[PDB]
Formats: C-alpha cells, structure tokens, sequence
C-alpha cells in the first residue's frame, strides 16, 4: 500500500508515458484477497492436528521467500529482496529513477526504468500468485 | 480410498471404450484445415477446443490471452534464384509454398556449397570455404535453428534446406514444408514492454542471416548447375553435387513482415480431493501451418480423449486423484513453442513448487514399432514401471525389451515442447514416441492428412491407445500413489558420469596442477544425501507435515540442476545436463576436447570459469539435496 | 548492360525464364502423350491427332514468351527439360485427367507470375498475361473438363466402345 | 565503511580515510585505532573458491579499486 501510494503521487509521470497500470493493481487485489482468504482459512483452523495446520504455517513461512526477485542474478546482485535489499531491481531504486525524471539530466534512463517497472510488476504478480496458492484461490 | 489395480482396470476399460481417430478426422474437415496463428479458423478451432472441454463437466476452463508479435509473409513471396555473372541475369528456380519462420527479411547472393546436415563436424569435413557463402543442407537429426547457428559460426549468409528421397520417402518432388529457426525458445522479437518506439532485442535469438525451405525438384534443378561429387559417407541420391561453378551463384529473397496477433492458450483444470495446489502438466500443441493430422491431429486429440477419460473417472466411477489435473492446449507452437515460453516467462521460478511433471502429448504418435523415450531423469524409473505392463500394439510382447534404455537416451532438441520445461523453468518432462528408423514424413507439410495417417497405420486407434495408456498410467501413478515414483539415484549415475568424464582426462588436469578435493567432497555430500534420504524413506509414513514435504523435496531435485550463476535474459538455457550455454557441462566437455590440441580456439580462462562454476553448482545442488543443516 | 531495358525488375526476368521452362516441359509431355496412342496395342488415331496438336500451341506459348522476353531486353537462361511423369497412361480417360492436371499447374504458375508482376509495378507484363495467356488456359481447362465428363458418363474405362465412339465423333 | 569506500569510488577518488570524531564518539583516547571491513555485501570477496595455483581476479563481486 505504501508502494501504491508512492505510485499514485507520480502517476503524472506514468500518464505522460501513456501506459496503463492494470496488472499491478490486479496483483494487489490478488494479494489482498489472498490475505483475506488465508485469514478466513485461519478461521477454519484447529489446534492440535497434523494435516492442515502445519501446511498453513508453511504457507505463511514462504511469504518471505517469494518476495525475492527472480529476474536478477544472485552472482551479479546478491541482494534480491525488493523491500529491504539493494540493487537496481528493487523498489526504492525504482523510486530513485522516478525521482530522476523531474529534470533533464542524463541520469534518467527511460527504457531501464520501464524495465524496472515491468519486472517489479511481474514480481508482485508472482508474489500474489505465490501467497494465494491454488489456482482456485486467485 | 479405493484399491490400486482396480483403478488400473478402470483405466484399461476406459481406454478400450473410447474412439480415437474420429477427432483426428474432425480436425481435418474442410472448415478447419488452415489454423495458422492469427487467423479466423484458428480462433474457431480454439472455440471448438473450449466447446469440447465444456462438454465433459469439468472444474474450470479459461483462456490465457497474450498479444504477441509473429512474422507472416507479405504479398511479396519468397524466391530462390540461380544468378550467373557472365550474362548478368537470372533464373527463378523456386517460389516455395512453405517458409522458414522468423527469418531475416533480406536478400542474399553467394556461392552455394553443399553440406550433409548443417552440423559443425559436417562443416569441418568440407573442401570449400564457408565465409560469405550460402550453404545448402538437408533436414535431419537436428533443428533448423542449429543449422542457422552453424551458418552464423562460419560467416555463412544463407541456408537452403531440401528433403531428399532416401531419408524422406515422399513421391511428391515439389512438396514444401514448414520451419522455424529461433536460436532458443520463445519470441525472438522480444523487447517485451507494451507501447511507438523501436528498440533492438539483441538477446533473444535473432537470425541475422536469411534461411528458407526448398522442395526436391527445385533442389535437383539447383544441383544441375553444381559441381563436385558428394561423398558416399552422406548417404544421398545420385543427384547430389557440392559447389556451383565459377561464375554462377544463388540468390535468396525472404519477404516476411511483422504481425500483431493474439494467442489464446486454452487451459482446463480439474480439482482433486486432498492436495489442491500441486499438479502434473498435460500440454498439447494445437495449431498447424497445414492440415496437421500428426502435428495437430494427435496432440489435441489425445488431450481431448484424456480429458474425456479423466472426466469419466471423476464423475462416473469415483477415481480419487490425490492432486489436481491440468490440460493445456497451446498456441504458436509451430514457431518453437512461443506461447509456452511467454507463459513460462511469467512463471519462471514460481511454478516448479506446484507443477512437477510435463507429459509430452506432442509427437507421441508417429509410427508403429519403436518406443523411444527422451525425458527428465527423475521420471525414468517411473517410465520403467510403465514399460513392464503395457502391451505392444502389433507384435503383442512387452514394451520393456531393453534393459539398456536409460543410458542411450537421445537428447531433446530445440524443436520439441518438453525441452523448455526441462531446461528453462525446471519442471521434469517426459517425451514418449512411437516411431521407426525413418522420421515422420509429413512434419510441417500440406499432406499431414487424415487419409495418409490412417492408411499407413491401420491400428492408429491401437497406437493411440498404447500412447494414451502410458500417459494415463503416468497420471494415475503420479496422482493417486502415496509416494512419488521419482528416482534420485539415476542422478548418482549422472554425476558419476561427469566424474567419469573427468577421470579419463585427469592427466590434462594434473598438467594444470589441481587437487580436486572439494569436488569429491561435493560428490560425497550428494551420495550421503541420497543414502540418508533412502534411510528417511525407511522411516516415512504413507497416508499422513512430513510426507508432502518429503515429496516436494523430491520434486525440487531437477530444479537445483539449473545454474543459479547466470542471468536468464542473457542465457535462458541454464540446465547443466540437458541445456545449452558455456556454463553448462557439454560446453565444458567440448572445451576440454579443445585442450588436447594447441588450438587458439581453446580459451583457458573461460574454461577455468566453466570448471569453477560447475564445481560450485555441484556443491550447491549436493547441499540442496541435504535439506536440513544437520544432514552433512 | 542493355539499352532498351526500362522498368523491368530482375525477378520478372527470373519468373519469365521459369515459365519458359515450364512451357517447353508441357510441350514435351504432350509429345509423349501423343505418340503413346500411335502404338498398335492402343490404336486411337484421332486421339493421336488431337494430342499431336495442343503441343504446337504450347510450343507457340514458349516462343511467344521468349519473344516477349527479348522485347523487354533481358537474357534467356534456360535449364534442362525433364522427362514426363508417367508413360503408360493405362486408358484414354486417365490421360485426359493428367492433361487436366498439367493445365491447372500451368494456370497456377501464370497466376503466381501475374501476382509477381503486380507487386513490381510492371503494367506491360500484367497486360501481356491478361491479353494472351489467361483466357486461353481457362478455355483449355473448360474443354478438358468437358472431355473428362463425357468419358466418365459414357462408362469408360470399363468398355472401350465409349473410347471408340468418343474418338470418332467428338475429336474427329 | 564499505559504502564510504564504494561511494568515494563512484566519484573516482583515489583514497578513503576514516577517523573517529569526538562529538559523535565521546572517546577519551585520541590515538585509538579501530577495525572494520570494506566489502560491499556479504560472502567471501576473495573467492577463487575452486579446489586447487593460478591467480585469477574476482570479477563477479564488485571489489573496491582504491585503498582504505
């Protein structure tokens, strides 16, 4: 939601580009429905069983693993976590390259920023399809 | 829960009670013959696929919609021309009916030199230089893209490909075929951001040289101006010649332009009973340049009949799948499985945790006698327990006739549908094929019809019955058994085969002065991981936390044999046993074969980088099989 | 170079030389079909009279193409002529079907050459094919369809009396 | 300290000197020397870690090129 708030303040830069941001908000809706449905599944969870509770617990364990970006190399940039790590593929580096648009200095690269936006949208789509689990739960 | 061989009887009695050739004849009807991508009848055929999946009361079908750039010919059509210098003018030999997809829309002119197939070793046996010259080859045993890459290797600017009479027994001397030459799998035209700017791709397999199919009669008219006798090694006709004359040469003009089409991969999912998220992938190519009896009249047909039989065992008799079942009908598969790759670009490493087996319905029905298997090794012993109780169609004996079946496995090429699952996304994949010593004569031609296919094999229903039987036993063994029938001990033979390649060449290693102790430490870690996993299977339950976790750890073993040491955009092939690229192991084998001579092609620092990344990949995968940190 | 050449692309001359080869091939095929019937063990002299003609017309087709090609000023690069497909046509009806199939191949090649001439903006070559070669091949295909239909409705190749009466009355 | 070294390298400087100020570090000792690291990231930077000889550079880590 803070990333979406960082995006809504600078959607003027995205609409001078003339592109729609539909798949990122679709991944956000999938993520929020995944949280609501897994909370509803926590409403259908018992205490001292073996078959469903530890599976739900492992699905909550895997949330940290599926924020790692699959689109960059571990040997090139070993920090693949988009929230706390570093590298050009992360979301604060996307916000820095979006900060660089406001002037006519040569630090701003258009196509590299579009690459960062596309790979970050696909990473959030993959995380939304990872936490929600089954294809029945989308 | 039901009993196992009773469910085997259910499979065996629904296989014998379903017509198979009727769908193959139905796709060959006059309203459905051109189903090339982007057309009206291809969308109508996708509607028919959706209709047939809706007829059996499934769980959910939908479309996977993508907006892709393909390359279709213009009003100007392709031309192959004999040009002569001394009189300055020309002769058209062929305007072909078929075309090689995704070739460079340009015009080349050069001396024509004949090679056998288009491989490296057949180029190193030549008499005539290759650079700046067009090489005419024959299709066979490799893809079109490997021919184009070999022509890129020796500065060749054009490739002409003709079907011979010896390898392909076709009476039609003028039949043109279809081809694709993507160096890799997917869309070569991938600057994949939506927008009007024109960026280059440069990292997606663009053939920067033209390449175009020719027929047989125009090939003989080409050899009429060529000199130099072809070898008796190449096993050709009496027609064959090697190189054109002094002042004559060959001109090729390819005129393919862009086209923005929509592809619609039809997906149909069926739920299970216990495990909701994991599944076996059952996919099938669907479109065809021509009619497509075998190219499309087989994969779509077997997909629909497996949907029929599995919907029957769900709805009627009460078979219990442990996990879900999928059925995928693909678009843009003739180009090199573009739609499957673009589906797997969104699903690179977020699908191997759930989907764990690709079954290859494509090119499963091609002949009668030979049953050849090319597969991921984890599936192999499963295939072994498949080959022992499925009947041979005409002879009547068993399929498991050779106990040396796993060591002489011919490797998957570029032009198959299971190879991107094997080498790009890390899903285990199996390809089984009924065929003979001669290939299928109508792969990509206009005569891949129901008539010749039903005429050559009168027991096409029985051949499709045996192929659907091994596919259905794959599905039921993987989706009802309490364990997984996956063999991690064939990988002992795989890594020991790599160490066997190293032990015979250790003199060249001791010329470098290496103590290889950490590599044998990694192999010992792998061996102890296999032994301790076998001991854990000695104390694992069946119908119970731990069981699905052990099953997913067995699923992950093919995924850890990818290379995590390269970027996928530079190199989409990352699997060290089956894929391609310098970081892979056959590149290390050929680079070490370059070491035995003092050739300058041997790059020694690059070979050291290969060996270090390979040893680190072996260390990482051998530790990844161990799991918990106590297991060392 | 030439001196009369004007607005004449090289692909046009290529397709012209291809078409000249195809026409001489057709003339050779009709020569074989003609003197197949002159044998004693077939003995249909008016079939041989008919098929000895419609080879001279295709010979004139080839010569008219070559005259056209020397008008627009190229060269004439000509390949070999290949032997025909079959020799023993087994009847007189099946020979009419093979002649029908050959004329449809010639029509298909002329349509491809017209599309090539339209793509290159050559109105003279389009006009040449519209004036000379399209209408004659349509009439020839219709005539061979008439003869095939007559010999099919008369019950051939069962009773050769149909072949005899058809040879004496229609092609006499 | 490695961010100091890498950011000074990013403007193409040739040296990094790092001391302890009195205000932020209220240290009585003025002649004290401290210890740190100069790796931008974690893992072993000096990794030609194949079992072995020859002297290869790192080339896949991003080492500092100026002393500290």
């Amino acid at each position: 939601l803070s990333f979406v708030r960082d995006l809504n303040q600078y959607r003027a830069d995205i609409k001078e580009m003339g592109l729609s941001l539909q798949w990122l908000y679709s991944a956000r809706g999938d993520f929020f429905r995944a949280t609501s449905r897994l909370t509803t599944d926590f409403g259908n969870a018992e205490k001292t069983d073996r078959f469903v509770m530890k599976k739900l617990n492992d699905r909550v364990m895997r949330v940290e693993y599926h924020f790692l970006s699959p689109y960059v190399s571990p040997k090139e940039s070993p920090f693949r976590h988009v929230f706390w790590g570093s590298g050009s593929h992360t979301l604060p580096a996307l916000l820095e390259n979006l900060k660089l648009r406001k002037q006519n200095n040569g630090a701003f690269n258009e196509t590299l920023f579009r690459n960062q936006l596309a790979l970050a949208t696909w990473t959030i789509q993959g995380a939304a399809n990872a936490l929600s689990g089954d294809v029945w739960d989308i | 829960r039901l009993y196992w061989d009773d469910l085997k009887r259910k499979l065996s009695e629904k296989l014998d009670s379903t017509d198979f050739t009727s769908t193959i004849k139905l796709l060959n009807e006059n309203s459905y013959v051109p189903r090339e991508a982007g057309s009206q009848k291809d969308e109508n055929l996708a509607l028919y696929v959706e209709n047939q999946f809706r007829e059996f009361k499934l769980s959910k079908v939908w479309r996977d919609q993508h907006f892709v750039k393909i390359q279709v010919k213009d009003s100007a059509q392709n031309s192959v021309i004999i040009v002569d210098k001394n009189g300055r003018l020309v002769y058209l030999v062929e305007n072909p009916g078929g075309y090689v997809a995704y070739s460079k829309a340009a015009t080349v002119t050069g001396k024509l030199v004949h090679a056998n197939f288009g491989t490296k070793k057949d180029f190193e046996d030549l008499y005539t230089p290759v650079n700046g010259s067009i090489v005419i080859v024959r299709a066979g045993k490799i893809t079109f893209a490997e021919k184009v890459a070999n022509a890129e290797s020796l500065n060749a600017i054009g490739v002409l490909i003709y079907m011979d009479q010896t390898k392909f027994p076709i009476v039609n001397a003028e039949l043109s075929f279809f081809g694709h030459a993507h160096l890799g799998t997917g869309d070569p035209y991938t600057p994949g951001f939506p927008s009007t700017q024109f960026p280059p791709s440069r990292s997606s397999g663009l053939p920067n040289i033209p390449v175009q199919t020719i027929s047989r009669a125009a090939a003989e008219k080409l050899f009429g101006n060529m000199e130099g006798d072809c070898p008796s090694d190449w096993k050709t006709d009496s027609t064959c010649r090697m190189v054109t004359s002094e002042s004559k040469n060959v001109k090729l003009t390819v005129s393919n332009v862009l086209k923005e089409i929509k592809i619609l991969n039809i997906f149909g999912v069926i739920k299970g009973f216990v495990e909701p998220d994991h599944y076996v992938v059952v996919g099938a190519q669907r479109d065809a340049w021509g009619p497509g009896a075998a190219k499309s009249g087989v994969g779509t047909a077997l997909l629909l009949k497996l949907a029929q039989m599995f919907s029957d065992m769900v709805l009627k008799d009460g078979f219990q799948p442990s996990r879900s079942i999928i059925f995928a009908s693909w678009s843009a598969g003739d180009f090199g499985s573009v739609g499957a790759t673009e589906w797997l670009e969104g699903y690179l490493s977020s699908l191997h945790l759930k989907a764990f087996t690709y079954i290859n319905l494509d090119k499963a029905v091609l002949g009668t006698s030979n049953f050849k298997v090319s597969a991921s090794p984890l599936l192999y012993t499963l295939i072994e327990k498949t080959m022992q109780n499925v009947k041979h169609p005409v002879t009547g004996q068993f399929l498991y006739q050779d106990s040396n079946w796993a060591s002489k496995v011919e490797k998957l090429t570029l032009d198959n549908a299971a190879f991107p699952f094997l080498a790009y996304s890390g899903i285990p994949a199996v390809s089984f094929c009924f065929c003979e010593d001669t290939d299928y004569p109508y792969l990509g031609t206009t005569m891949d019809t129901y008539k010749e296919l039903i005429e050559r094999i009168p027991e096409l229903n029985k051949v499709a019955r045996a192929a659907a039987e091994v596919a259905g036993q794959f599905v039921i063994k993987l989706t009802h058994d309490v364990e997984l029938n996956l063999d991690y001990e064939r990988y002992n033979s795989q890594l020991l085969s790599f160490v066997r390649d190293l032990n015979q060449y250790r003199a060249d290693i001791k010329e470098m002065g290496l103590s290889l102790q950490w590599l044998y430490s990694a192999r010992g870690d792998f061996f102890r991981a296999t032994s301790r996993l076998t001991t854990d299977f000695g104390n694992a339950e069946k119908t119970d936390f731990v069981m699905k976790k052990l099953n997913d750890r067995v699923m992950r073993v093919e995924y850890h044999f990818l290379s995590p040491y390269v970027s996928p955009k530079e190199s989409p092939f990352r699997h060290v046993f089956w894929g391609s690229g310098s970081h892979t192991l056959p590149a290390l084998l050929e680079n070490l074969k370059l070491r035995k001579q003092n050739n300058g092609a041997f790059n020694e620092t690059l070979f050291r980088n290969q060996l270090a990344l390979a040893t680190w990949t072996i260390q990482g995968a051998a530790n990844a099989l161990s799991g918990d940190v106590w297991d060392i | 170079t030439s001196q009369v050449r004007q607005n004449y692309h090289q692909d046009s001359e290529a397709a012209i030389n291809r078409q000249i080869n195809l026409e001489l091939y057709a003339s050779y095929v009709y020569l074989s079909m003609s003197y197949y019937f002159d044998r004693d063990d077939v003995a249909l002299k008016n079939f041989a009279k008919y098929f000895l003609h419609q080879s001279h017309e295709e010979r004139e087709h080839a010569e008219k193409l070559m005259k056209l090609q020397n008008q627009r000023g190229g060269r004439i690069f000509l390949q070999d002529i290949k032997k025909p497909d079959c020799d023993d046509w087994e009847s007189g009806l099946n020979a009419m079907e093979c002649a029908l199939h050959l004329e449809k191949n010639v029509n298909q090649s002329l349509l491809e050459l017209h599309k090539l001439a339209t793509d290159k903006n050559d109105p003279h070559l389009c006009d040449f094919i519209e004036t000379h070669y399209l209408n004659e091949q349509v009439k020839a295909i219709k005539e061979l369809g008439d003869h095939v239909t007559n010999l099919r409705k008369m019950g051939a190749p069962e009773s050769g009396l149909a072949e005899y009466l058809f040879d004496k009355h229609t092609l006499g």
